[PDB]
């Protein structure tokens, strides 16, 4: 099958700038590769179809060009709506095969997360389990490292972080981290910590609770 | 004014079968080539099945990815787009899209559907949990307070989370779902004026609609 | 007249 290798997976860029996209196939597929749009809660959106043909709808700002393995997209002066996913699809052969993908992000300011940590609810608590929470907010890049200490030693198992998709608004990214322990486990230690590691700073950012204050 | 609505999405078990619907509109069906393609939740687009217009005599073509285990079809007179899926697998979970060609090239997708999900796993319907984050125990500063809802143990995705608030303008973070111990768990956090709390009402409002459960959540100080 | 795979 046709292999294509599509490359930046990652582009930060404002608007008004340009970008490029490549995509690399195993074998010639003639001049026939194609070029989507991928935004949550937008139908996907072809660009480009035979390596530089515009797409009714698409405006002149979008160049294709390429023929046998190697093909490129570019994307000048770029609009709000542009930032999104971008997939390249060979279309000269079966099985019709894709790029893996790249997104294609807007650049803002580097900020600091801030930093919430939370106990296990007594609501949970009652219904037998404990999960500490810490939420890293509003911070960018999306690089980020947290580090969940008890009674400060470092635990690693039982950790949840998930990421938000880049804010629709002010462009920063957040991640939970949630730390699922039991009832019993959570009652044996007092001191819970958690550690933001972020590129704003050679410091971590430390939240922490203790039982004893309550 | 082209629409594509897939249906047929849901739970299913390993070994069983499933059929998907498309509905089109806004067309001529039987002038256009029309396509399955999946995307699983981590994953890339995958190609799956292939079926030709009328001049083409309505033929197929397949991914062999997928080991026959797929058949496309149309009905034309309803313009009704279908995949069979026999045998199905949990590496089967994905988004499924159907797609139609642009009318020239006629192996690219002009236009997709929103998708409808395919979950196949052993796990079973099941509602959240709903457990409040608020402040209480320790520190308390800030001209802005931070609160949140646990979502946790549901089955199969996805939950809706809704905070009100109203009036105030708030700032909303719903994390991405995220399997442990065989069930899902989601979060929601907003941030709200120190002024504000707590001696003004804060709410999640978790939807699950797999369950048909809705969880109003208040949140308290600790 | 060619536009790839058909």
């Amino acid at each position: 099958d046709v292999q294509i290798t599509q490359s930046p997976s990652y582009l930060a860029a404002s608007p008004g700038e340009t970008i490029t996209i490549n995509c690399r196939a195993s074998k010639s597929i003639r001049k026939f590769l194609a070029w989507y749009r991928e935004k949550p809660g937008k139908t996907n959106k072809l660009l480009i179809y035979s390596g530089s043909t515009l797409q009714s709808g698409t405006p002149s700002r979008f160049s294709g060009s390429g023929s046998g393995t190697d093909f490129t997209l570019t994307i000048s002066r770029l609009e709000p709506e542009d930032f999104a996913m971008y997939y390249c699809q060979q279309h000269n052969d079966y099985p019709l095969t894709f790029g893996a993908g790249t997104k294609l992000e807007l650049k803002r300011a580097d900020a600091a997360p801030t930093v919430s940590i939370f106990p296990p609810s007594s609501e949970q608590l009652t219904s037998g389990g404990a999960s500490v929470v810490c939420f890293l907010n509003n911070f960018y890049p999306k690089d980020i490292n947290v580090k969940w200490k008890i009674d400060g030693s470092e635990r690693q198992n039982g950790v949840l972080n998930s990421w938000t998709d880049q804010d629709s608004k002010d462009s920063t990214y957040s991640m939970s981290s949630t730390l699922t322990l039991t009832k019993d486990e959570y009652e044996r230690h007092n001191s819970y910590t958690c550690e933001a590691t972020h590129k704003t700073s050679t410091s971590p950012i430390v939240k922490s609770f203790n039982r004893n204050e309550c | 004014e082209v629409n594509l609505v897939e249906s047929g999405g849901g739970l299913e078990q390993s070994g069983g079968s499933l059929s998907l619907s498309c509905a089109a509109s806004g067309f001529t069906f039987t002038d256009y080539y029309m396509s399955w393609v999946r995307q699983p939740p981590g994953k890339a687009l995958e190609w799956l099945a292939l079926i030709r217009n009328k001049a083409k005599g309505y033929t197929t073509e397949y991914s062999a990815s997928v080991k026959g285990r797929f058949t496309i079809s149309r009905d034309n007179s309803q313009s009704i787009l279908y995949l069979q899926m026999n045998a199905l697998r949990a590496e089967d979970s994905a988004i499924y899209y159907c797609a139609r060609d642009n009318g020239a090239a006629r192996a690219t997708f002009a236009y997709w559907g929103q998708g409808t999900l395919v979950t196949v796993s052993a796990a079973k319907t099941t509602p959240p949990s709903v457990y409040p984050l608020a402040p209480g125990c320790g520190d308390t500063t800030g001209s802005s307070v931070t609160l949140g809802c646990l979502v946790k143990g549901y089955f199969p995705e996805s939950v809706t989370v809704t905070w009100n608030s109203g009036s105030l303008s708030s700032s909303v973070h719903t994390f991405p779902a995220l399997l442990q111990s065989g069930l899902y768990t989601m979060s929601s956090s907003v941030t709200v004026p120190s002024s504000t709390w707590p001696s003004q009402t804060v709410t999640c409002s978790v939807a699950h609609p797999a369950s048909s459960t809705t969880v109003d959540k208040k949140l308290e100080p600790s | 007249t060619d536009h790839g795979a058909e």
